[PDB]
């Protein structure tokens, strides 16, 4: 018996963000100089850079992007979060390279999902 | 870009420990082990989050520590070709831009810097189009699209990680206003 | 449950390498006791946390 995966899940900047923090406070309540190595502390701040939705409101708009299409992935809903697009052009940018491509209309609906 | 999986595993947890419970055991055993390091399949290993379940212990002959079956959870950052990313310039080279992207920096090459020619200015160690005006300085703010991606070993620092920035819906945020605005004139022209 | 030859050698042997790296005992010896010599003494005891599993 060695290695093996047994889930995958896809997640928000927000949740690294505060799932970090905890992991920070549990350092800092043990007494390390250092509550997360260098290469965490560095993930840290650009988490932070960039997590613009609170963490739990964060999950509701991804369970909202869930609940509203059925075309996309866990990550999809993950990266549209993090980059809070505005317009169609952020969109267009972000599914550029993925394989499918959806009607302006869901691009309007998406917009709204993340407006609320 | 982060996630949680979820992996099963064996946790070698020496005598030393015997007096803690496992889990505590096993999840200090696995941030020893695999935190702090760099994976072929899933990215960089960043956080144990936590053991679900934990098995009876198995003695094997040689080193007389106990071996469990575990289950856990690893946020693991992995970086995917062809996609898009957020992030500011840490520094900059003459060979290439370094530009944030988590964990670990990515590096956007000068040629894919600007569609237009790029001179890297001296006078404050930063890049400048030559007929845009346009610049780049350590701690702007950019949007990228990474194309490659090299993994040499399990130390994250010595992979290394390559971007675009020319192709379309990418640049410094006020670039992507202008672009904005040039598609606004043209749609209203 | 009774124990054969084999399985009180390798539980002995088991508990005495466990406690030459530390593993603390689990009674009182005498001062100066080898590490295989308490082993021996928790088994006679009877204080006995291997277990060993069978077909």
């Amino acid at each position: 018996i060695g290695r093996g995966k047994l889930g995958e899940k896809y997640i928000t900047i927000a949740e690294a963000k505060e799932l970090l923090l905890k992991r920070r406070e549990e350092e800092v309540k043990a007494g390390i100089e250092e509550p997360l190595y260098y290469e965490a502390r560095l993930a840290l701040e650009h988490a932070e850079r960039f997590a613009k939705l609170p963490a739990d409101k964060a999950k509701e708009a991804v369970e909202e992007l869930m609940n509203a299409f059925e075309w996309m992935s866990d990550r999809i809903a993950c990266k549209i979060v993090d980059i809070m697009p505005e317009d169609s052009m952020d969109l267009r940018v972000i599914f550029a390279k993925e394989e499918y491509q959806p009607t302006q209309e869901e691009m309007k609906q998406i917009l709204d999902i993340l407006d609320k | 870009m982060y996630k949680i999986v979820t992996v099963k595993d064996v946790v070698r947890i020496p005598p030393t420990m015997f007096t803690m419970d496992p889990k505590e055991a096993a999840k200090i055993i696995l941030r020893e082990t695999y935190e702090g390091t760099y994976d072929k399949d899933e990215g960089v290993i960043l956080s144990i989050l936590e053991v679900k379940d934990i098995k009876d212990g198995i003695i094997i002959p040689g080193d007389g520590a106990t071996y469990h079956e575990v289950v856990f959870d690893v946020l693991v950052w992995e970086p995917k070709i062809h996609e898009v990313v957020e992030g500011y310039v840490a520094d900059v080279m003459p060979f290439g831009a370094f530009i944030r992207i988590g964990p670990i920096d990515g590096l956007v090459h000068i040629s894919q810097l600007m569609d237009d020619y790029v001179v890297y200015d001296e006078r404050n160690k930063q890049f400048v189009g030559k007929e845009k005006k346009y610049l780049l300085k350590i701690g702007d703010l950019v949007r990228a699209r990474i194309i490659n991606i090299s993994a040499k070993s399990k130390v994250i620092r010595e992979n290394r990680i390559g971007l675009t920035m020319r192709q379309p819906g990418l640049g410094k945020f006020e670039w992507i206003e202008k672009e904005k605005k040039k598609e606004k004139e043209e749609g209203k022209k | 449950f009774k124990y054969t030859r084999f399985e009180k050698a390798r539980i002995i042997g088991a508990r005495a390498l466990q406690i030459s790296m530390g593993a603390p005992v689990l009674i009182d010896v005498p001062p100066g006791i080898t590490p295989l010599e308490a082993a021996i003494l928790e088994f006679e005891k009877g204080v006995i946390p291997i277990t060993v599993i069978r077909p």
